[PDB]
């Protein structure tokens, strides 16, 4: 979707001069004036929005889009609008503003792939700005123009870039949550996005991803018709990728869909998800790691036949891993797995817990500046202790947490200043030590 | 490789 | 328990 110019005299025009140009009753003077405006528009350092703005250029730009005689004008002004587009939500109103929607639609269907293309970038920037404007590209009717253009036997015989634009401006369409996309545009779209995630393209399959991870994100209801379309078991593929690109989206999809129910939590765990965390759980991205804990904390909340599933793979001393030694937040989501994990799992499977050397990592986290993440260790140990004291093993326990250095760690939150805090301290203290 | 971020909002064309 | 983003 890229260009030229006409090029010596077309590079930096001043303002005045492009207006000039584009109030010819020249077509050609037009042309010219608005290719010398993209031009403005497309350098590498802070491009003239706002004088171009000021100019009231944009509705002049905005009538050249439907100048089907001269593609090269449709062109130069889509590519203008794209990059004016392309600011702030001001700039992007502006954009709005001079009726571009309809004409941008309208310009998917030209016969010339670069101008088609230039229509899905600016639509793409458009809806990018939020869910208003984003609302509004669909209900001008932008979906089955954009999902026409991907109806084609196989993805390959397109043009890469203009592949990855399609994607990129469909990712965007299924963006933002208050509110979500329309139900009805979301069913329109899951199959195309279903194929486009069994593409070759790293960058196709990436923004694939974050579509359906935006999908995801929300209430129960739209994680199902997500799962509904059978994808669970090719973002546990995505998972696995090499590229990191891919995997973030992936995990991050991943991880929205087992914070529904545990049916849609069980859809992972079938195709296979906890096999690959002993590899993200240990992952050199911090930012992998922290949302990987997050998704076993979201998976240990479930049923005991699933944490079951967790111990099975041996992902425990994982968390105890991690617990031990990462960054402070991926820290904080391990204790929320552990906390979880006491909360619903079976005696035996909370013994295995401390067996596994759960109980020092978590009394040496107590110390920290976080009230949050202590509410959810005390609480945690309360849990443990509960389960020995169905053994009679309270005391065992209390040696344990004295050794590590726990009981010193616990009477001086005690004292602490948070009521849910020094309670919770209080409590343990006097009901299974001294 | 790349990583971290989701994509750009917005993207303006320079070529 | 299952917390959401």
């Amino acid at each position: 979707m890229a260009d030229i110019g006409s090029n010596q005299g077309t590079v930096n025009w001043s303002v005045e001069d492009i207006v000039k140009g584009i109030n010819s009753n020249n077509l050609e003077s037009q042309l010219q004036a608005t290719q010398a405006a993209r031009k403005l528009l497309s350098r590498e350092k802070q491009p003239p929005i706002d004088n171009i703005i000021r100019a009231g250029l944009i509705p002049k730009f905005v009538s050249f889009l439907g100048k089907t005689d001269c593609s090269p004008i449709q062109f130069e002004s889509a590519w203008a609008l794209t990059n004016i587009a392309s600011g702030t939500s001001e700039q992007t109103k502006a954009v709005v503003d001079g009726g571009a929607i309809p004409a941008f639609i309208s310009l998917l269907a030209s016969p010339h792939a670069h101008i088609s293309e230039q229509a899905v970038w600016a639509l793409g920037n458009i809806a990018g700005d939020g869910s208003a404007f984003r609302d509004l590209v669909i209900k001008h009717g932008a979906i089955d123009p954009l999902l026409a253009l991907l109806a084609v036997p196989d993805l390959s015989t397109l043009a890469c870039g203009y592949l990855r634009n399609l994607t990129w401006t469909l990712s965007n369409l299924c963006r933002n949550k208050n509110p979500a996309p329309p139900l009805d545009a979301v069913e329109q779209i899951l199959p195309t996005l279903v194929r486009l995630l069994h593409h070759n393209d790293p960058e196709v399959l990436a923004d694939s991803c974050w579509a359906i991870s935006y999908l995801t994100d929300g209430p129960n209801e739209r994680i199902e018709m997500v799962v509904k379309k059978g994808v669970v078991p090719q973002l546990v593929k995505l998972l696995g990728a090499t590229e990191l690109p891919i995997v973030t989206p992936a995990l991050r999809a991943i991880g929205n869909i087992v914070t529904g129910t545990d049916e849609q939590t069980q859809k992972v765990i079938d195709a296979g998800a906890l096999a690959v965390f002993p590899s993200l759980l240990t992952n050199p991205k911090t930012n992998i790691q922290k949302e990987a804990t997050w998704t076993m904390s979201n998976i240990t909340a479930g049923r005991q036949d699933q944490i079951q599933q967790v111990v099975n793979h041996g992902l425990v001393p994982f968390l105890v891993g991690v617990l031990s030694k990462a960054d402070f937040k991926t820290q904080k989501e391990a204790a929320w797995a552990i906390t979880n994990y006491t909360s619903g799992g079976t005696v035996e499977q909370i013994v295995y817990l401390v067996h596994c050397g759960i109980i020092e990592p978590l009394m040496n986290l107590l110390s920290a500046k976080d009230t949050k993440i202590i509410q959810v260790i005390l609480d945690a140990i309360s849990n443990i202790f509960q389960a020995a004291e169905k053994l009679g093993e309270t005391e065992k326990l209390s040696i344990m947490i004295e050794e590590c250095g726990g009981l010193d760690k616990i009477e001086a939150l005690q004292r602490h200043e948070n009521e849910s805090v020094y309670k919770a301290s209080l409590n343990l203290i006097e009901k299974y030590f001294s | 490789d790349a990583q971290h971020a989701a994509p750009p909002k917005k993207k303006r064309k320079v070529e």
